[PDB]
């Protein structure tokens, strides 16, 4: 399969700042970056 | 890609050798355009101090 | 020696065998080194400044001593490779170091994640002398990823670090400027916000100075608002660097922008508001002048 | 390992989840193995690691690790790299042409089937062996020809369970090329594994001329190289928190000390003659017993095949034929070596000495000879008292065996306790006399019976590693009025 949905505090990653602090159970991360099924999607459709 | 080998191919093959398949017929026609001469003789005596 | 030397000659004869044996000495002194002087540093800088163009060859091995240094247990010699890679930041690229000077952005944007605050201002530093040859839109690390890794820094309360982030957010939003979002530089307003009340004041008027350059890229009226806002504070060192910044928000956006807010908050019935409405007006003037 | 504002409720309690997501990306190739009872498959997302459950720590960890596209990008970096090199080296290799195909954007984390990375077009024509692991010599560049080869590069992450990239290297080519949906343009190429988690890398596929040197030589300088690589490792180490405490960052011995063996041969001292005057102002000299010296430092072990003088009788002329003994005594050597001591690459001190065991070795043809261009101090062997006595007073031409590493190899490595050695006999050759009082300072400093050196600890060790090297360079400069390095380990 693909596993489709990483896990992008998006609290953190849109503003920097995740309420949750160390225990949030997702990944902070601020990297804006084409995705799994972006690029597949935008070069089959050129 | 001897001189002497050069025209033994056509020119595919002449541009086989340095794989420039748009300039290979040029080639030919620089090949061919060098005057190159072959020739046929014939020599029968005369006496032993002649051969025509 | 060597340093006062060839700062006033130049390196002209230097041939081929010289110059080796003396890039080696000289990395080895930089490791080798077990003070805190600005000795060893100012050679390097200087000895490159001198090759020049001489240097290309031994990028690799510079870097990779400077890398393996940046790697260490303790903090001091982790410092120092930051300071090395801020002197010879010029020359890394001048010498066309596609590999090594991107090697160099990336690297470091990675260590932006230290705690010891005096290797995190020195990787500071080092990212704006990287970004001061290398400007903004062939950086390595896009502005577009590293402003948004800087706001959260702004927030490290102490004075190293917090003047060199301030100093790299300024060239940013000088600069730059718009690889970035209105709603970032918003963000960022509010945290200079409370960098007025650092206890150095170098920090305190390069706040000011981006404050100027934010009401230059965004519009001068969302950063008023918040300023004055700010004017409601107590304890008048913020007051006195918020002046300051309205002042310095009119002078580049012209005045008649500012005028009419200033003039009707001069309405609100407090006192430390009404003296920030006319200490503002007192800097406007000298600023403008005729 | 890694010696004011105010919090809200769910900071100030809720665990720390740094310290378990670098203790489970630290302990990874176990806690992420491939042999498991019950789990189902997965690809991690943009890359080319497996797992098999649902570790949400080790995901986060890897996930974090690989961003940016950091695979691919790897990829990318290492075809472009052996392009170049291919670029460059056309001319001794007759290519005429480099083709590099343009890049299917998920080539490189699609795992069951693969394109080709680098196309080689041929002047004129290879003649091309079977296949054989780039490890392996003996090739036979004979069995077809072509203008067309390509190139593959694959990359694994590999796990406790499985990283032998050998057999990984040998599995993906026999598969993949008889396979019915890997478009290979050729019936010839290579394939090259590079295990990114183990920094392991080798080859498989059908060779022609030059290929094993190159690429053997652009691999290993890959790996060590390449500007993506070192992103990914440095990632790693930031995710762990590693640092390291050795600065300066610690020529053959990275090649050297490895499980394969390299022999090294001192065979200068094996004809010795001993001079006393007689009462007739002539000073006459006794011929007197040698020994060839061979050594394995990855083991520090030397046979030491002690010569008889019993071979001086009507042999003409000293020196040559005694080249030639030394060569058919090193091949009964191999004769007579099981199948996990025998050697794969000798060096000897005897450059001019390499021709003649050269021919006698072809019984066993798969060694790589050499003269060693770091000399050795293999003759400051004659000094010690043991293996000087020894060889002084026996009487039959015979083998020993020594364990230089008296007990070193519980406490130190391979790496140290050569480097320790070398150390050991420069200063028998510099100055054997400083060289007792510097090993053996303190004044009951003992050595157990069947040891080449005293019974040591740390700290004396390396104050006496400073001072050996102390008077290596002291008696350089009292006779001349890296360096280093080179100087400590052998010639320059
Ligand atoms: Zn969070």
């Amino acid at each position: 399969r693909w596993d489709y949905q990483p896990d992008i505090c998006k609290d953190y990653k849109e503003t920097g700042f995740c309420g949750f602090g160390d225990s949030c159970k997702f990944l902070h991360d601020r990297s804006d970056y084409k995705h799994g099924w972006q690029i597949e999607r935008e070069l089959d459709e050129g | 890609f001897p001189f002497e080998r050069l025209y033994d191919l056509n020119h595919n093959e002449i541009g086989e050798l340095i794989r420039m398949p748009k300039m290979g017929k040029t080639i030919h026609k620089y090949v061919h355009l060098f005057p190159k001469l072959e020739l046929s003789v014939h020599l029968q005596p005369i006496t032993r101090s002649t051969l025509k | 020696t060597i340093e006062k030397i060839m700062g006033n000659l130049g390196a002209a004869d230097i041939d081929h065998k010289l110059e080796e044996q003396l890039i080696d000495g000289i990395l080895y002194a930089f490791q080798e080194q077990t003070t805190e002087d600005s000795v060893m540093l100012n050679g390097f800088g200087t000895v490159v400044n001198a090759l020049g163009k001489r240097v290309k060859p031994y990028l690799p091995q510079i870097c990779g001593t400077v890398l393996w240094r940046l790697n260490n247990k303790s903090a001091k010699v982790r410092q120092q490779a930051a300071d090395l890679i801020s002197r010879t930041a010029v020359v890394m690229k001048t010498c066309q170091e596609e590999k090594l000077m991107g090697h160099l952005g990336v690297v470091l944007y990675e260590y932006l994640g230290e705690e010891y605050p005096e290797v995190l201002g020195s990787i500071l530093g080092a990212l704006k002398a990287i970004v001061n040859v290398i400007g903004m839109h062939k950086m390595t690390p896009p502005i577009k990823d590293l402003l948004p890794r800087l706001t959260p820094i702004l927030k490290n309360r102490h004075e190293k670090v917090q003047e060199n982030c301030i100093d790299l957010v300024g060239r940013i939003a000088d600069r730059g400027a718009e690889y970035v979002s209105a709603r970032e530089w918003m963000r960022i307003c509010f945290e200079l916000l409370e960098l007025l009340k650092a206890h150095k004041k170098a920090i305190r008027r390069a706040t000011v100075n981006t404050f100027g350059y934010i009401a230059k890229a965004i519009g001068p009226h969302d950063v008023l608002a918040t300023l004055l806002n700010n004017l409601k504070v107590q304890e008048r060192q913020n007051r006195v660097c918020t002046t300051v910044a309205i002042a310095i928000v009119a002078e580049t956006c012209s005045p008649f922008t500012v005028l009419p807010a200033l003039m009707n908050e001069y309405r609100v019935p407090e006192l430390n508001v009404q003296n920030g409405v006319l200490k503002s007006l007192s800097f406007l003037f000298e600023y403008i002048g005729e | 390992w890694e010696k004011w504002k105010k919090l809200t409720n769910a900071q100030r309690s809720g665990l720390n989840q740094i310290p378990n997501r670098r203790f489970t990306l630290w302990w990874s190739p176990t806690i992420n193995r491939a042999n498991v009872y019950v789990g189902f498959q997965v690809q991690l997302d943009l890359t080319g690691i497996f797992m098999h459950g649902k570790i949400p720590t080790l995901k986060i960890s890897l996930i974090q690790i690989f961003r940016a596209h950091l695979w691919q990008k790897i990829h990318e970096s290492i075809v472009m790299d052996l392009c170049q090199v291919f670029d460059q080296e056309l001319d001794a290799l007759e290519i005429e042409t480099v083709q590099k195909e343009t890049i299917h954007p998920r080539k490189s984390y699609k795992m069951n089937s693969s394109c080709a990375d680098i196309l080689l077009f041929a002047s004129y024509k290879w003649n091309v062996s079977r296949p054989s692991l780039l490890a392996d010599s003996k090739d036979v560049m004979d069995s077809t020809t072509t203008q067309k080869y390509w190139i593959d590069i694959q990359l694994r992450w590999g796990d406790y369970d499985s990283h032998d990239i050998e057999r990984y290297a040998r599995a993906k080519f026999l598969d993949y090329t008889t396979d019915n949906m890997s478009i290979y343009p050729s019936p010839t190429g290579v394939l090259i594994a590079i295990d990114l988690a183990y920094n392991l890398h080798s080859a498989y596929g059908n060779w022609f001329p030059g290929s094993k040197p190159l690429i053997q030589q652009a691999m290993a300088k890959i790996m060590k190289a390449n500007p993506a690589l070192y992103v990914l490792r440095e990632r790693i180490r930031k995710g762990l928190q590693l640092y390291s405490s050795e600065p300066t960052e610690p020529q053959n011995y990275g090649e050297l000390f490895s499980n394969q063996i390299i022999w090294f041969v001192d065979d200068t001292n094996v004809y010795r003659v001993t001079i006393h005057k007689t009462f007739e102002g002539n000073l006459t000299t006794k011929p007197i017993n040698g020994a060839i010296f061979i050594f394995n430092p990855r083991t520090g072990q030397l046979f030491l095949k002690i010569i008889h003088t019993s071979v001086w009788a009507g042999q003409k002329r000293l020196g040559q034929l005694a080249k030639w003994k030394t060569a058919e005594e090193v091949a009964a050597l191999i004769r007579s070596l099981p199948v996990e001591e025998q050697p794969k690459q000798i060096i000897v001190t005897r450059k001019g000495m390499l021709d003649p065991l050269e021919v006698h070795l072809l019984d066993f043809p798969n060694i790589v000879i050499k003269g060693s261009e770091l000399q050795l101090p293999f003759q400051a062997c004659l000094k010690v008292e043991k293996f000087g006595d020894l060889i002084l007073k026996a009487t039959e031409p015979q083998m020993v065996l020594f364990n230089l590493y008296d007990d070193w190899l519980k406490t130190i490595s391979s790496y140290t306790a050569f480097s320790r050695l070398i150390l050991i006999l420069r200063a028998l050759h510099v100055n054997n006399d400083r060289a007792k009082v510097i090993l053996k300072p303190d004044k009951t400093t003992i050595t157990e019976p069947h040891h080449i050196w005293p019974t040591l600890t740390d700290e004396e060790w390396i104050k006496v590693e400073v001072q050996l090297k102390d008077l290596i360079l002291a008696d350089y400069g009292k006779k001349n009025n890296s360096e280093i390095r080179d100087i400590i380990l052998g010639m320059e």
